[PDB]
């Protein structure tokens, strides 16, 4: 099952330009260039992913531009503010396709906490998210599984080649949640370490 | 006598010379537990009581803090005068080690006061503030604007009848805003930012620094006035980081709102949670015992330390050096791996409570205290002989943004921003708290002049002063309970809880109403991790704060930015941003 | 008086014992076995505060604050050491032997054990052996009991027996083995048991209907609303969750219904969350049941009622006074007629005739508990109108309460007044068909019918005043009894004539009229009380109006095409099969209903209206007095597709769009200008609540506590985004927590009671000038009408002797609490109290016509042949026929109608 | 228990349930939905549950695509066994009688003595 923007529709993908079509992914997956944005907390625990103790360069995503034109990914880390909106949205608007955006945090889920007269809830409620962590802050670790849920949407999504041959569609795959896929195994969990141990 | 006990504070010398200058009717003390003496002042003679405390024989040199109170729905107001606003002014005089409230009242109608920025200069952004927030006009002031909400913006959010959640969403204001920021980029007018000499000279360019800025310290804009390189003017615009935490307080419970003062200052955590903690225990009445002191020392202590890694490694990268971003964040990432042990989370632990804290130490925790005391020091001293000691780093920082004693103290600048004027105060030392009394440690000091590179010098010495108190409390735990034995500690003891029934109502009635503090006014102030920070609460005899107002040092420290960078060069203004210790949710909050 | 607690100086009422006096100053007192209503037994000792004897003292003494007068220069100490500690052992005690249960308790969070634990301070358990239990009983189906979760403080006893006078409830057992319940099982027969739930300081007796779909009181949604149940109107607090009714609570009046309700307006709100009811405006097509939008259903019904010719309206005693207004509005004045029949429109003004021109005062319901003789006159004041024989109970024990006041004997010692008062009481004489459920305490009970009783009233007025019509033909034994009536109420202070349309006859109203004009010639101080119907039957009344045969002869004949008809199934007022006929002939037939009735098969266009729990609206009472009732929630918030709009929106907007075709959902006050500027009479709900601009300092008020859980989560799994916040543009109140319900707010509608510390129904007390008294800054509504400076004529209309006669069997009312409302019979949890329609018979009719207990034996009423099973009635009178009113296939209309075609089935 | 203690901890009001109860008279969520969307992961719901039913494991991996799966109902929370805390049942503490466990069986109870009993 695949989304249509310019709906629900079937996989498309010839055999050669499939081909090409996964090589232009795979490329784009195994380099994605993160845009320095620092708003609140959230970005503080990205920056932390960013060193060497968790060495998210192993990816490569340690690019962090601080041009919007040059970075692809946009990581909303923090607190969407009502000042602050119409930044977010400029600097969404002046990225170049493909962009992808990773909302760190229930700030940028939802407006988290802060349900208080200055801060917008969620990032969500004017631009696109393709994948959201939840966490006050989410660790590390999380943000980094969160870039390989990205990686794997964006391996089997089918963007245009070209500009001058073929459908310019994009083609946004509807993936299985991460819920229904994990709970066949977080249900079976019984017995936990106790809480006075280390 | 216990510490928590509601006194008077007729005997302090200021009142007694408040008396003899201004009569013995003129003001009203306020009996109250904030430690302070509270003093209710007619309108008419501020200034004048305002310039005699500026020249007493050890004067008030620090206006600590100055913000409005809604008493409109104040029930229990028993002894205090007929107001209907109030505006507080916290001053603090260093050489008595001591603190003064005054308090003018204020009719619904009449919501004007004489301004105090001619007496203390970093009034300016505190009754801007007041302004914007509760609507009191201050007659006097050169520029009256907002500085938390936008200019457009109807209505004062920190009063009683403004609603405290999210209002409705629209798109259509989004687009309004985003015109707005366009033609602001290209028709910039300064004269409503109280700038003047707008390119008069035919050079003085126009720049602007943020608001979006890849950096920890977070979101801001300022905007800078140019003559070549020298900044001739610059105009901080904040309120890009509100997040109307002292407008939550007066929505969430006593126990509730621990996590909300996680977040003032998010490189702090349990240094953050301190003080509020501290003055709900003052308004309960509530003396913690010994090994919660040590447990919260141990904690603020950690969190400190990671602030201050952070910190040193952000302006050595903001001075160009790499590296040792890199390691700080590996040794940030040893102090997470002893605060995930302990609490259970790495930033906001949320782990404090009101007569103690949350879970017990768990069994190990002393090995992995060991293992990072034994990692520390020979890491710091590399990061001292790799970065710190590098002469490109010195001229970098040696010299830049300068300022004496009397520009630190005239602009409320506290914590190493102080300390580097050689003025020793430290709130652990001069007003202690939660038991530092029984730990020996050092309070480094400058030598006179508040460069950057004295200030990370001096985070420094705190960070190795930190480091002997951190091993004070491995070798000395004393050993008992780790909640105090009030029936308002909030929560019971949890096993108490699962198998008694008193102990399972107090649980009931503290997780789902709140805990009934009794009306009556606390404060409290610690030596947070970049300055002092202090909670001062309003409680009306409800489950929820009536007032919260929590005073943190960098909004001092951003309203000093324009005092001691004109006449200075951009990259100057990196560094000095990069060395006051800041962070926006600090600033706007 | 004056007293001095804690060294600061007060003045309190001196003849108030001391625990009232300082929870009337806002000091804080635990106890449990003292009530405002109930008084003082001094049970508990949980009330202890130290009294010291003159200014300067140290010891003192520990006294029971409850049992201690307020004299004047009083000194005591709350926060003395000795008596807090006394008051924590007190908890300590009273929680040795209490369960593990609050999680799993309905009280918690409402708990008042669980306040007077936390206020005393004891969080730490020392007892460490094993706790007493014991088993629980099944006391019907409202009421729940769980006796492990008691303390022995005897509120439930004392009210039960003292004050409800109730038989079947008692405390058993011993030392520690106390039982506070029936002596077996089955349904607790009271009329007034369902406060025990607001009674009970603990988990005790718990509201079952509540407990099935239960929410903690930090949860629930509130409004200050009127009981739409009967016309005595008790206000209370409707508490919703996730878009159901939950739970109505008793909201304080100091004027009408202060701390109790009955069981009917207690637990007959079941209706509201059917599952059957309209939602939706939807019209039929043919077979189909399509459904439309506001504006779709608005510019249709527009265009139907344009292309007629002339349109008549049909209002209701159910809807509120602006609803009806808005009808009368939409078909015009000499075109609008009431829904209820010509008798009983006749019965109804001439009830508002005597109120508003018979120049005698009408008194309060609070007011009634002081006259000193009560005579209630053919309405069986239990069934229909319970909470007015409450205050006759406390009238009756008035007079033990004077004859101890006559001993120096103070107010709230109880337990004196029943020693001193052992059996003489005030005297009531009450006239019914049968035996009324206030016999236990009347002085006197007449079993006759009808016309007997109203030639009994009028006799009463001859013998009381030379002047009124006599009555010839009177028994002597009957004669002397009329001696003893006119004797008690001759000498009586303050007598009291009950009476009610629910009688069904015109003459006695006037025999109480009389009555009550003879005292009033001779100087007493004679307080008169009709009740009503249903819940706003005055202000259908008061608006006047053609009765409802006028409109059904208009519908069946044909003159208008257009018939409009609000909140009725016109077959409690009329027959079913001439209904049919009229509701089928005529081509435009509109309701506007919020429950599922039987002409919605029928009808041409039925419009889904909002019940009391989702409109706003002013209704009238029995005695007069217009009061204002407040939307609860928006059905609206829960499911975007729920069009449920108040009534008098729907109508004002139909009226739009046919003048002007334009949508116009008007506001409230903008309804009650109209409804002042037209109607002089109704002019008095301008005052009845402040409009929507009124404001406690520049906030609303909030309809839910501060601690309102599940904000972010409650509709997240239809949409993660919140929706906005419901704009309440109708009334003062805001839809969410973002207002004020401060006990010292300058208001007079209370959504609920909340005080910190205070989380149980004993929060009343801090939104009371004194407890016990009147609200704050006064009570809720006002009167509409005052006191006339003339009365009436005494009636001669007198009527004749009841003559039995062969085939014609004179139907005998009998109302009851659980199944003479609409509303509350349409209650699921009423199914169960409510008892099987049985028709009683005297035993000589039953014998005459072959009849033994139990069996089905029909009738035919209007052609219709119904079989009900028979009962024996010995009090009823041979030539009658007792009928329950209100029951499935029998309408309140049959009241004092005969009866033909009756053999045995 | 479906107490809704941990619904009105939460300061965010991240937590939805409703109690119902089996014919046996145990108490039990109908529904029981958090959203992890808004959820800060604070842990008062856990330090104000009486039964230690709620509990947070550490588990990082929670990350979604779409935000209204962020929304773990009842059977997206109810776990095997029981978790940090392997011992603890509320309801033999309860005072209320369930299946299995008749008045006087929880603990420190004693047996309901009746009104009609001989003994003095
Ligand atoms: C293909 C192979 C090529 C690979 C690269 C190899 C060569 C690298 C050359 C790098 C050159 C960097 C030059 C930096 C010059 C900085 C001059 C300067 O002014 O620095 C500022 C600093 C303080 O200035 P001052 O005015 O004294 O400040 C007082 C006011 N606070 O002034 C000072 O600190 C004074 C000292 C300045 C630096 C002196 C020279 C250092 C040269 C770099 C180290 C080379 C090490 C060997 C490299 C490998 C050789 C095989
Ligand atoms: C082949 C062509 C290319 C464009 C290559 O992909 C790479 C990206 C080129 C280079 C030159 C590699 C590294 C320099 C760099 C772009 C960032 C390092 C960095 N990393 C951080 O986080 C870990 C930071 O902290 C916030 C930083 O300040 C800095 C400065
Ligand atoms: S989600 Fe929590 S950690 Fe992240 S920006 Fe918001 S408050 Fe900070
Ligand atoms: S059942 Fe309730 S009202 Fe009756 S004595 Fe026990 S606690 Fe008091
Ligand atoms: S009655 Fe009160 S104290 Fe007893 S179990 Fe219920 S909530 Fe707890
Ligand atoms: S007496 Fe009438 S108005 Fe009062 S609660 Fe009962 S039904 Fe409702
Ligand atoms: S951990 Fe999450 S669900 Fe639990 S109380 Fe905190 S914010 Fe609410
Ligand atoms: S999870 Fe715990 S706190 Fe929440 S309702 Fe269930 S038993 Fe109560
Ligand atoms: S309230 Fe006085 S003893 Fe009970
Ligand atoms: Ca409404």
């Amino acid at each position: 099952d695949y989304t249509l923007t310019r709906e629900i529709v079937t996989d498309p993908l010839n055999v050669f330009m499939g081909k090409l079509n996964d090589m232009v992914n795979w490329g784009r997956k195994n380099s994605i260039w993160p845009y320095n944005f620092g708003l609140s907390c959230c970005y503080v625990e990205m920056v932390t992913s960013f060193t060497a103790v968790h060495d998210v360069a192993r990816f490569g995503a340690e690019v962090l531009r601080a041009s919007p034109r040059q970075a692809d990914l946009m990581v909303v880390a923090g607190t969407c503010f009502t000042k602050m909106a119409p930044v977010i949205q400029r600097l969404y608007d002046q990225m170049l396709e493909p962009k992808w955006v990773i909302s760190m945090g229930a700030c940028a889920n939802s407006g988290g906490m802060y349900d208080i007269y200055s801060v917008v809830q969620g990032v969500d409620k004017f631009i696109p998210v393709d994948v959201y962590i939840p966490g006050c802050p989410p660790r590390p670790e999380a943000y980094m599984q969160a870039l390989m849920l990205l990686q794997e949407s964006i391996g089997k999504e089918r963007r245009p080649l070209s500009w001058v041959v073929g459908d310019q569609g994009v083609y946004r795959a509807n993936m299985q949640s991460e819920r229904e896929r994990k709970r066949g195994e977080r249900i079976a969990v019984t017995n936990l370490r106790t809480p006075d141990e280390i | 006598e216990p510490a928590w006990q509601t006194r008077d504070h007729l005997d302090d010398p200021v009142i007694g010379e408040l008396r003899n200058r201004f009569g013995p009717d003129a003001f009203t003390v306020q009996a109250t537990r904030t430690g302070v003496p509270v003093v209710w002042i007619k309108r008419e003679q501020l200034l004048e009581v305002g310039d005699f405390l500026k020249k007493l024989p050890k004067p008030y040199v620090m206006l600590f803090d100055l913000h409005g109170m809604d008493e409109r729905l104040r029930t229990h107001r028993e002894g205090l005068p007929a107001a209907d606003f109030s505006v507080f002014y916290h001053l603090i005089s260093i050489d008595r080690n001591r603190d003064i409230m005054l308090k003018v009242a204020l009719a619904e109608n009449d919501l004007h006061v004489p301004t105090f920025t001619k007496l203390f200069p970093n009034a300016n952004w505190y009754e801007r503030e007041t302004w914007d927030l509760f609507g009191i006009t201050f007659d006097g002031h050169p520029n009256l604007r907002r500085i938390m909400m936008p200019q457009t913006w109807k209505g004062h959010p920190l009063r009683k009848d403004y609603p405290a959640r999210a209002t409705e969403f629209s798109p259509f204001e989004l687009t309004k805003a985003k015109q707005d920021l366009e033609m602001e980029a290209l028709t910039f007018k300064p004269e409503e930012w109280g700038m003047k000499r707008g390119t008069e000279n035919e050079d003085f360019m126009f720049l602007n620094l943020g608001p979006n800025h890849p950096s920890a310290h977070g979101a801001f804009r300022i905007v800078l006035q140019l003559d070549g390189e020298e900044i001739v003017d610059c105009v901080p615009d904040i309120g890009y980081h509100h997040r109307g935490a002292e407008k939550m307080g007066e929505r969430q419970s006593w126990h509730s709102y621990i996590p909300y003062t996680d977040r003032i200052e998010y490189l702090g955590g349990c240094v953050n949670e301190m003080p509020y903690v501290l003055a709900v225990e003052k308004l309960a009445g509530i003396t913690v015992p010994d090994r919660v002191n040590v447990i919260r020392v141990m904690l603020s202590e950690l969190f400190r330390i990671n602030s201050h890694l952070l910190y040193i490694s952000t302006f050595i990268q903001d001075v160009g050096a790499m590296t040792p971003v890199f390691f700080a964040f590996t040794d940030r990432q040893k102090i997470y791996d002893l605060v995930e042990a302990i609490t259970g989370f790495r930033m906001h632990p949320a782990w404090f409570r009101i007569g103690g804290v949350a879970h017990d130490l768990p069994r190990g925790w002393d090995r992995l205290l060991r293992e990072f005391l034994d990692w520390m020091p020979k890491r710091l001293a590399s990061y001292e002989k790799a970065a710190l000691q590098n002469t490109i780093l010195k001229g970098r920082s040696q010299g830049v943004a300068a300022y004496g004693a009397k520009e630190a103290l005239e602009w409320g600048t506290t914590g190493a921003g102080l300390r580097a004027t050689g003025i020793d105060f430290d709130v652990r030392k001069a007003r202690p708290y939660s038991g530092y009394e029984n730990f020996d440690f050092e309070i480094p000091v400058g030598g006179g002049v508040s460069d950057c590179y004295t200030r990370v010098m001096l985070k420094v010495e705190e960070l190795r002063q930190s480091l002997r108190i951190l091993e004070q409390c491995l070798n000395n735990m004393p050993e008992g309970p780790f909640k105090a034995d009030h029936p308002l500690t909030t929560p019971p003891p949890k096993e108490r809880t699962l198998q008694h029934i008193e102990t399972l109502i107090t649980h009931f009635l503290q997780v789902s109403w709140g805990p009934v503090m009794p009306a009556n006014e606390s404060f409290q102030m610690i030596e947070a991790t970049k300055g002092i920070n202090s909670y001062y609460l309003t409680s009306d005899g409800s489950t929820m704060s009536y007032r919260t107002r929590i005073r943190t040092p960098s909004y001092a420290h951003l309203q000093q930015i324009p005092a001691a960078i004109r006449g200075s060069l951009v990259s100057d203004l990196i560094v000095y941003l990069g060395s006051i210790d800041f962070v926006m949710s600090d600033v706007d909050r | 008086a004056t007293i001095h607690v804690d060294g600061k100086e007060y003045e309190v009422n001196g003849a108030d014992n001391l625990l009232e006096a300082c929870l009337s100053l806002g000091l804080d007192i635990p106890y449990f076995c003292w009530h405002p209503a109930l008084g003082s037994v001094g049970a508990c000792r949980q009330c202890a505060v130290k009294q010291y004897q003159n200014a300067e003292d140290t010891r003192g003494r520990l006294v029971m604050s409850c049992m201690t007068p307020a004299s004047d220069g009083t000194f005591i100490s709350i926060d003395d050491e000795e008596a807090k500690q006394f008051r924590e052992s007190v908890v300590e005690w009273l929680m040795t032997n209490h369960p593990h249960d609050c999680p799993v308790c309905e009280e918690g969070g409402n708990c008042h054990l669980q306040d007077m634990t936390v206020m005393t301070g004891h969080s730490f358990r020392r007892y460490r052996f094993t706790k007493r239990t014991h088993r629980n009983q099944d006391l019907g189906p409202f009421i729940s009991h769980e006796m492990n979760r008691c303390i022995a403080c005897y509120r439930c006893v004392r009210y039960y027996k003292d004050y409800a006078g109730g038989t079947d409830l008692g405390v058993y057992g011993a030392h520690d083995n106390v039982y506070f319940g029936r002596p077996e099982d089955g349904t607790l027969e009271s009329e007034f048991s369902g406060n025990l739930v607001e009674i009970c300081p603990t988990g005790v007796f718990t509201d079952k209907t509540h407990s099935e779909r239960y929410n903690r009181k930090w949860d629930m949604q509130f409004a200050p609303s009127i009981c739409q149940q009967c016309s005595i109107g008790c206000n209370i607090s409707p508490g919703e969750r996730y878009g159901e009714l939950r739970r109505i609570e008793n909201r304080y009046n100091g004027t009408v219904n202060h701390y109790f309700l009955c069981d009917r307006g207690r637990f007959g709100y079941g209706y509201v969350n059917l599952k059957d009811r309209p939602r939706q405006p939807v019209q039929r097509r043919g077979d189909d049941f399509i459904t439309l939008n506001a504006e779709q259903a608005m510019q249709g019904a527009a265009d139907i009622l344009r292309q007629s010719k002339k349109v008549i309206g049909i209002g209701s005693p159910r809807a509120s006074v602006e609803s009806n207004f808005a009808l009368r509005e939409l078909v015009g004045e000499e075109n609008f007629y009431t829904g209820i029949a010509h008798g009983e429109q006749e019965r109804l003004q001439l009830a508002l005739k005597v109120l508003r021109e018979g120049g005698i005062y009408t008194p309060a319901l609070r007011e009634i508990e002081s006259y000193d003789a009560v005579l209630v006159l053919g309405e069986d004041v239990t069934q229909t109108g319970a909470r007015v024989a409450l205050a006759v109970r406390q009238a009756v024990k008035g007079k033990a309460r004077e004859m101890a006041a006559a001993q120096k004997v103070a107010d709230w010692q109880i337990a004196a007044i029943l020693n001193i008062g052992q059996r003489a009481k005030h005297p009531l004489f009450v006239t019914n068909v049968d035996d009324t459920r206030l016999d236990d305490i009347a002085a006197w009970t007449y079993r006759a019918p009808v016309e007997d009783q109203a030639r009994l009233g009028f006799a009463i007025a001859h013998a009381l005043d030379n002047s009124a019509p006599a009555v010839d033909g009177i028994e002597p034994e009957l004669q002397s009894k009329i001696d003893v009536i006119v004797q008690a109420l001759a000498g009586a202070k303050k007598p009291l004539i009950i009476s009610g349309t629910n009688a069904g006859s015109l003459e006695v109203i006037q025999a109480a009229a009389n009555v009550a004009k003879a005292l009033k010639g001779r100087g007493a101080d004679v307080g008169i009380t009709m009740i009503a119907r249903s819940v706003n039957s005055m202000g259908l009344g008061i608006m006047g109006g053609g009765s409802l045969e006028e409109a059904l002869t208009e519908l069946e004949t044909g003159r208008a095409d257009a018939v409009v008809v609000l909140e009725n199934d016109l077959h409690r007022h009329a027959s079913a099969t001439r209904v049919n006929a009229a509701l089928a002939k005529a081509p435009l037939v509109m309701v506007v209903d919020h429950q599922r009735t039987a002409i919605m098969e029928n009808a041409h266009l039925v419009l889904s209206a909002a019940s009391f729990a989702e409109s706003d609206g002013t209704v009238i009472n029995n005695e007069g007095r217009a009061q204002r009732f407040f939307q609860v929630y928006d059905p609206a918030y829960y499911d975007s597709k729920t069009v449920m709009l108040e009534s008098w929106r729907w109508l004002h907007s139909l009226h739009s769009t046919l003048l002007s075709r334009e949508v116009d959902w008007t506001q409230l006050d903008h309804v009650i200008d109209a409804v002042v500027a037209k109607i002089p009479e109704l002019a008095g709900i301008k005052d009845a609540a402040p409009d929507a601009t009124f404001r406690i300092r520049g906030q609303k008020l909030a309809r839910e506590p501060h601690r309102y859980s599940g904000r972010t989560a409650m509709r997240a799994n239809i949409s993660v985004h919140e929706p906005r916040q419901p704009q309440d543009i109708d009334t003062m109140f805001t839809f969410s927590m973002e207002g004020n319900n401060q006990p010292t707010a300058h208001r007079s509608q209370v959504p609920f009671a909340w005080a910190p510390g205070w989380n149980s129904p004993q929060a009343w007390n801090k939104f009371q000038d004194e407890v016990g008294g009147k609200l704050r800054f006064g009570d809720p509504g006002v009167r509409l009408f005052e006191t006339s400076e003339n009365g009436l004529d005494y009636f001669t209309s007198v009527p004749a002797r009841f003559q039995p006669q062969d085939g014609k069997w004179r139907i005998a009312p009998y109302y009851h609490l659980f199944g003479s409302d609409e509303l509350s019979q349409r209650a699921p949890v009423f199914q169960s109290r409510m008892p099987q329609p049985y028709i009683k018979l005297n035993p000589a009719d039953a014998a005459k016509l072959g009849v033994n207990a139990g069996t089905r034996v029909s009738f035919s009423y209007d052609g219709n042949t119904v079989t009900l099973p028979v009962e024996i009635a010995e009090g009823l009178t041979a030539g009658q026929v007792g009928l329950p009113m209100g029951m499935s296939g029998i309408a309140p209309v049959l009241a004092g109608a005969h009866l033909e075609d009756l053999k045995e089935a | 228990v479906a107490c809704n203690l941990c619904a009105v901890a939460c300061p965010v009001g991240c937590i939805s349930l409703q109690k119902a109860e089996t014919k046996d008279g145990r108490w039990y969520p109908e529904f029981f939905r958090i959203n992890f969307s808004r959820c800060i992961f604070c842990g008062l719901c856990e330090e104000a549950c009486p039964t230690t039913a709620i509990q947070l494991t550490p588990d990082f991996e929670m990350g979604e695509y779409k935000r209204q799966d962020l929304v773990y109902e009842k059977e997206d929370l109810l776990i095997s066994g029981p978790g940090k805390y392997p011992e603890y049942n509320f309801y033999r503490m309860a005072g209320m009688a369930i299946d299995g466990k008749d008045k006087g069986e929880a603990e420190n109870e004693a047996k309901p003595i009746d009104v009609k009993s001989l003994l003095p």
